[PDB]
């Protein structure tokens, strides 16, 4: 009860201690909502300090209940016409930062004086406010008007509220109705370019942004534009040269061999973009995932650049980890011996992860070509014999990446994996050893106790791994009819009878229909020979890199996941 | 006061970061080096200090392994405090030896057999507080005559109670059941209500293992439940709480009396009956103190007699009269007793005599549900809702789980799904509503829904057939639309690749337009979902001659037959050969009818069930 | 039954631990954090019967201490609730003042009081008088 | 962009919190303190999204200042500006502390409402900040 004791006073510099008071003592948490009617008493002040905060204690609380609140609308308007500048970009900010149904009714008129005026902080106040209003309750009839009002609020000499009117632009054209923003014809593009010439890092930021949906008639506007964009490598470090990085990748839709612009635009491209490799841990982060993607997309940029990228002590975890697999998009003929040898000086890590995926780009890397093929397989072996077990987990499910690739040349390594199977309890390394044991079922005789240890529990396990046996089990039969025929019977039951999976019981009955309809066709079907892979190192799906190229600077980049799989 | 303890606390409280108090334990290791290794130490004043000092470094987070040999010569002392610290240090510290345990119980049979309070108490707090092997073969038929055949002081006796107890707990295979009941259960009405206190907690837990043990303890208990709820407003105030006469004690008499069933001799109901119309009139009256612990007092002795009067479930006018509170507790103020009335009243829920009384607060139930925005009590209001479920009000039931749904955080969303999805299978008349409801689930959640849901959605479906072609058609209709859940992108696949003939009539809905959209859907999923999709292709390829082409131009692309993935890769093999051969007879005697699924085990439940706890 | 009683601090650490079953070493600690994440993200306007996995927990607020209490889930909350209201009690006529750092001297004199209303899991005594005359008897010498 | 903004203790609690959006509520910092602070699985990445909500998070002495956002923002946005706002703090009171937090808790939401509006930053150069902005 002290607090509205020691609040209504009659000193204005008390009052002002006790605002300050009231400000801290929500921040720590006390409940004041008793004493909102004597602030809002106290309000009806000039002090500038007073002004703010009284302004701050009005949003917090306000936001809450607009009932009492809605008298506030003459006072903001009495506010809003005061001659200085500050105060009015203040009143109108906190006026609109009120999200109530009552409220635009009291602000359509109000607000229209506001976005007409000699001002450019009042502009890009009144800007902004147009934005926050147009996020909720804000369709109307007259609110296409505002939008008019904004868009050719564009005309303008000052950076600032341009910058600001196209960044609130871009985010409102979210909604379309087929109507696609009206706007950003050629000469709008120009004029666009010339403010970001003129602009800050803030809206050379947006501009970049927005910029990224034209399509070019021509190339003649595409080259324009494209040196018109490059100056931008600027000290925002991943901000700016990401975005530029982002609408240049975009306009590389001209032929690629063509007057010799195409090859020096790509050699634009490494220096900047290598260049953000030496900021703060974060920007290296994400300019780590963004440089993987676009290596993914067009491979013949960063040829010669695989020396920056190699580890560091110091580094983080997941720099350690977006190097490494840049490292081994990079790795080619040239440069097998050093990859390597920095490969086998991470195997020895502690790092667990890091070292699952050191072993798992030895392989890849034995994966693209076939001298470092032998050499990695035989790294390989030493791994294996060393025990460790989520080494050998990782291991086997290359061997059968590699076996995949190479058919019928690394036979002789079957036994020595044949020789390991307790240690295996992750649902990826059994089903690639269950694969590996079904596919050369005619080299091991020993295959029909393994598969048999592995039928004991066919319930709760993963569906992946019940797959790959059952097809496993059928091939072994398909192989060796003669001796095999309690297997399949018991696995096609278990299959047919007590799973719930409508996927694994549609599997076992697409082969129970085969294996009684004609031998024949069961060995051309399931035996028939499955081409090479041909470079499959951990690619993404290319419709889905296509639609990330477009949000290059975006979370999607980050996240390796289109925009519609997280609101 | 001792000033190295203090010292101790006041200097390394209040000092840097860890390696400066890892120098410090390496200087005190010196220390004990120079010290306890040899040399002449003292008896009472060094040995007490030093020990405190072990036992402090070891609750501040350190570990020590030694040190303790030379502490439990300690036991065998006369001053209070020496004894103190050797039985708190040995019981904080458990080792695992042979001589110096048997030491350890030498010592303490030794100290057992005093002729003061003091003594036997720290013994028996002692034993009680860790108990172990030996303990359990040396101390358990002894205590009772402890117990029993002794007129000793009440502390002895509470400690040696609670030891009974322990021990019961720790190794009831070796304490015997012989003609030592009598008395122990006799002593329940003793003065002190101490002891009535710890006997009634060790009587209560044999009865709980033991029922038919101690039936005779149902006459002094409901005497001295009786004597308790209503003596006067004065009587024995120190053993008063607040005004409220001894709310612990009537607490555990009221535990003691649910685990038996109701007495055979009507005089004992009776008194029974007589003492809980007593107890809810007295809770009637407006309280005596405006103090909350006054009330929370009195609402905890109230809401044990209501879970007493649930559990015996023979009065009707005590349930009538204990919903009724429920009905008045569920608008109080107080969260705590919001909180214990929702969950009271889900126990209550299943009671019949009061299933009717409990429905009828279903309005106030979902006011709750939708005013309070807390978790714990939003969880306890939904469990209610689930508990009063009979047909009766399905539909407003499902969807205000559902708006429920619509507002819930992050693990709630699947507790509620599961309880959707178990609810309307099992209350569902008209299936269409329930195959409505499950594509309600999948687009409102998606991402928090289940594994099994959409198993037992695509065996009911295909059971259930006369439904198939209502689901297929909303599932066509729904796949469209922009809002396209993963969940949904494979329940549609496999429906609509199974049930397109029903669908294929209509022109809006042509196989080229089905596969289109499958197609479309197809370059953004994951794993399965393409494995499903291609088996939906395949089965096309059976059902749709027309599109034949197109499919096999699909699947022959070196993106989806050259695929990193072993399973599409195989998939996509064994399709593509299918179509090439084309006997048109092998591929339509493989993919048949497909019968429907049998009542194998009925997951949902199982799964539901496995979560609780 | 009383499974753990526990008294933190903001910070995490551990003033009084008190386990009435057998735990691991990082058991123990496990159990310590968790209970101060389900504690200290809680505000005033929130219920004091929270649970976790197979139990639940009766924990109040008082300085800067959490003194948390882990029972069975059919124990009765009101009165647990009321139980360590009046341990705090005792503790407060006892030393005549209560803060961390006293706890922190004398924590076999709050390990003797533990033991004295707590043992085996129950409550041994609910009265005031008595334990404080005990208590007070045995001071002297 | 940004949405809400969050400082945060070295033990868990929380020293400032300004929204700027209706989606933020509660529930975000609920999520911040428990799944970030109190979770026990340090590898992580500076980006965690909880229900289709991305937390960012930058550590510098002992505080976790977290700025939080519920759509695809540029994460170079918010990264840098993370940056740029700590410069501006180590600027005006030298070192980031709790207490330097704390005695200044109307600075910071001055700072804060003008630095940043509804999710766009503006300028943080020097040439506007020092002008209009009392100490």
């Amino acid at each position: 009860f002290e607090l509205k004791a020691e609040l209504n006073n009659e000193k204005k510099e008390k009052r002002k201690e006790a605002v300050k008071k009231v400000i801290a003592a929500m921040t720590v948490g006390k409940d004041v909502s008793s004493l909102f009617p004597d602030v809002v008493n106290c309000m009806q002040t000039d002090n500038l300090e007073l002004k703010k905060l009284v302004y701050l204690y009005l949003m917090n609380y306000a936001k809450s209940q607009p009932d009492m609140a809605i008298m506030a609308v003459n006072s903001f308007v009495k506010d809003c016409e005061d001659p200085n500048p500050l105060i009015r970009a203040l009143a109108v900010r906190t006026m609109g930062c009120i999200r109530v149904d009552k409220i635009t009714e009291y602000l359509c008129e109000p607000l229209r004086k506001c976005l007409k005026d000699e001002d450019p902080y009042v502009r890009k106040t009144a800007a902004v406010c147009v934005a926050k209003l147009h996020d909720i309750n804000a369709q109307m009839v007259e609110d296409q008007g505002f939008l008019d009002s904004l868009r050719d609020l564009i005309a303008d000499s000052n950076p600032m509220v341009v910058a600001n009117a196209v960044a609130a632009l871009s985010e409102i054209s979210e909604s379309h109705p087929n109507s696609n923003l009206l706007d950003l014809n050629p000469q709008n593009i120009n004029k666009l370019l010339t403010a970001l010439n003129e602009c800050t890092e803030w809206g050379q930021i947006f501009i970049l942004d927005c910029l990224s949906n034209y399509n070019p008639k021509d190339d003649r506007e595409a080259q324009s534009i494209c040196e018109r964009v490059t100056p931008r490598l600027s000290h925002a470090n991943s901000a700016v040269v990401l975005s530029a990085v982002k609408v240049l990748m975009k306009f590389l839709e001209l032929l690629p061999k063509d007057s010799d612009y195409y090859n020096m635009l790509l050699k634009k491209l490494a220096p900047p973009l290598v260049t953000l490799l030496s900021g703060e841990p974060e920007v290296q982060y994400v300019a780590l995932r963004n440089i993987n993607l676009i290596v993914q997309k067009r491979p013949e940029i960063l040829k010669q650049e695989i020396k920056v990228f190699f580890v560091k002590y110091n580094d983080p975890i997941y720099v350690k980890l977006e190097k490494l697999d840049i490292m081994i998009r990079l790795a080619s003929q040239a440069n097998i011996a050093q990859v390597l040898a920095e490969l086998k000086e991470y195997a020895t890590e502690v790092d667990v992860d890091f070292v699952r995926k050191a072993v798992r780009a030895i392989g890849r890397c034995a994966i693209k070509v076939e001298q470092s093929a032998e050499r990695c397989v035989s790294t390989l072996l030493d791994l294996i014999q060393t025990k460790v077990n989520y080494v050998v987990q990782e291991a086997i499910v290359v061997i059968r990446d590699i076996f995949r690739k190479y058919p019928n040349k690394y036979e002789s390594i079957i036994a020595t994996l044949c020789e390991n199977l307790d240690s295996l309890d992750e649902p990826d390394a059994r089903a690639a050893m269950i694969w590996i044991v079904g596919e050369y079922a005619e080299r091991i005789d020993n295959a029909d106790e393994l598969l048999e240890s592995f039928l004991e529990g066919f319930h709760d396990e993963s569906t992946q791994v019940q797959l790959t046996l059952l097809t496993a089990i059928v091939k072994l039969f398909l192989k060796k009819p003669s001796e095999t025929q309690e297997l399949v019977q018991q696995v096609l039951s278990l299959a047919t009878q007590d799973s719930d999976n409508p996927d694994l019981r549609d599997r076992g009955y697409i082969y129970w229909r085969l294996l009684s309809t004609d031998p024949v066709t069961a060995k051309e079907v399931v035996l028939s020979e499955k081409p090479l892979i041909s470079e499959e190192t951990d690619l993404i799906e290319p419709t889905l890199l296509d639609e990330l190229i477009c949000h290059i600077g975006s979370l999607a980049s980050v996240y390796h996941k289109p925009p519609n799989a997280f609101v | 006061g001792m000033r190295g303890l203090a010292v101790f606390i006041s200097d390394i409280r209040n000092c840097k970061s860890k390696e400066a108090e890892i120098k410090r334990i390496n200087k005190e290791l010196a220390n004990i080096r120079s010290k306890f290794k040899g040399d002449k130490a003292l008896d009472g004043y060094s040995k007490k200090k030093y020990v405190c000092k072990l036992l402090f470094i070891f609750l501040l987070g350190h570990d020590i392994d030694f040190g303790h040999m030379e502490a439990v010569n300690l036991l065998s002392s006369n001053r209070y405090t020496e004894k103190q610290i050797g039985y708190l240090f040995i019981s904080v510290l458990v080792n695992s030896n042979s001589e110096l345990i048997r030491l350890i119980n030498n010592a303490i049979k030794n100290d057992l057999a005093s002729r003061n309070p003091t003594f036997m108490g720290l013994a028996l707090h002692c034993i009680a507080n860790v108990g172990s092997r030996e303990m359990a073969e040396a101390f358990a038929g002894e205590i009772p005559k402890i117990l029993v055949a002794g007129d000793t002081m009440d502390s002895v006796k509470q400690s040696a109670a609670l030891c009974l107890l322990r021990l019961y707990r720790t190794s009831p295979d070796l304490v015997p059941m012989g003609d030592w009941t009598s008395r122990v259960v006799h002593l329940l009405n003793d003065q002190h209500l101490g002891v009535v206190t710890a006997a009634t907690s060790l009587i209560t837990t044999l009865a709980q293992k033991n029922p038919e043990e101690f039936k005779t303890s149902v006459s002094l208990a409901v005497s001295r439940l009786s004597r308790i709820v209503t003596s006067a407003s004065t009587d024995l105030q120190d053993y008063t709480y607040y005004f409220v006469p001894a709310p612990w004690l009537s607490v555990k008499l009221l535990r003691l009396l649910q685990c038996y069933p109701p007495p055979e001799d009507p005089a004992v109901r009776g008194r029974l009956t007589e003492c809980l119309e007593t107890i809810l009139n007295k809770a009637q009256e407006p309280p005596k103190s405006k103090k909350v612990q006054h009330s929370n007092a009195k609402n905890a002795v109230l809401f044990e007699a209501i879970s007493l009067i649930i559990h015996h479930d023979s009065e009707p006018n005590l349930l009538v009269r204990a919903c009724n509170q429920l009905g008045q507790f569920l608008q109080h103020r107080e969260t705590n007793l919001r909180y214990l009335a929702l969950e009271s009243m889900c126990t209550l829920a299943s009671s019949e005599f009061s299933h009717e009384a409990v429905k009828t607060h279903i309005e106030t139930v979902i006011n709750a549900l939708k005013t309070e925005r807390d978790v714990s009590v939003r969880q306890r209001a939904v469990d209610l809702l689930y508990a009063m479920c009979d047909r009766s009000n399905a539909q407003q039931i499902v969807a205000e789980m559902l708006s429920y749904l619509e507002t819930a955080d992050y693990s709630i969303r699947e507790e509620i799904v599961l309880k959707v999805a178990i609810l309307a299978e099992k209350y569902a008349v008209d299936y269409t509503w329930y195959v409505d409801t499950i594509l309600n689930l999948i687009r409102i959640a998606g991402d928090y829904v289940s594994e099994e849901v959409w198993y037992r959605v695509i065996q009911i479906v295909i059971n259930r057939d006369d439904v198939q072609g209502y689901a297929a058609k909303t599932v066509f209709e729904a796949l469209q639309a922009p809002a396209c859940h993963e969940n949904l992108v494979k329940v549609g696949g496999y429906i609509l690749g199974e049930f397109g003939n029903l669908i294929a009539g209509d022109p809006r809905s042509s196989p080229l337009i089905q596969f289109n959209l499958l197609h479309s859907k197809f370059h953004l999923c994951s794993v399965p979902t393409r494995a499903l999709l291609l088996s939906t292709y395949i089965k096309f390829v059976n059902l749709f001659p027309e599109v034949k082409a197109t499919i096999q131009d699909v699947l022959r692309s070196d993106s989806q037959l050259k695929n990193a993935d072993v399973e599409l890769q195989q998939r996509a093999v064994e399709y593509l050969r299918l179509s090439t051969v084309a006997s048109t007879d092998i591929l339509a005697t493989v993919l048949e009818e497909m019968p429907p699924f049998p009542e194998r085990e009925s997951s949902i439940l199982a799964k539901l069930k496995k979560k609780k706890g | 039954m009383i499974r753990f009683i526990l008294i933190q601090n903001r910070a995490g650490k551990t003033r009084l631990a008190k386990w009435y079953m057998q735990f691991d070493d990082d058991e123990k600690q496990k159990l310590i954090e968790e209970v101060h994440a389900v504690v200290t993200v809680r505000d005033a306007k929130h219920t004091n019967f929270v649970e976790f996995r197979n139990f639940k927990i009766i924990y109040r607020r008082y300085a800067g201490l959490y003194f948390c209490i882990c029972v069975d889930v059919n124990d009765n909350n009101l009165a647990y609730l009321e139980a360590i209201h009046n341990f705090v009690e005792v503790l407060n006529e006892y030393f005549h003042n209560v803060c961390e750092l006293d706890l922190v001297f004398n924590f076999y004199k709050v390990y003797t009081v533990v033991d004295e209303m707590f043992l085996a899991g129950e409550i041994r005594e609910t009265s005031q008088t008595k334990v404080l005359k005990q208590l007070l008897m045995l001071q002297s010498l | 962009m940004i949405g809400g903004l969050f400082i945060y203790n070295h033990k868990g609690e929380v020293l400032i919190s300004r929204v700027y959006r209706d989606d933020i509520g509660r529930n975000a910092v609920d999520a911040f303190r428990v799944n970030v602070i109190h979770a026990r699985q340090q590898v992580r990445s500076p980006v965690t999204n909880i229900a289709r909500t991305s937390f960012f998070h930058v550590k510098r002495s002992n505080i976790w200042l977290a700025a939080v956002t519920k759509q695809n923002v540029n994460a170079a946005m918010v990264f840098e500006f993370l940056y740029k706002m700590c410069d501006v703090m180590a600027a005006y009171f030298g070192k980031i502390s709790e207490e330097n937090i704390k005695n200044n808790f109307v600075l910071i939401y001055e700072l804060l409402d003008e630095i940043l509006d509804f999710g766009y930053p503006q300028n943080s150069e020097t040439g506007a900040l020092k002008t209009f902005i009392t100490q």
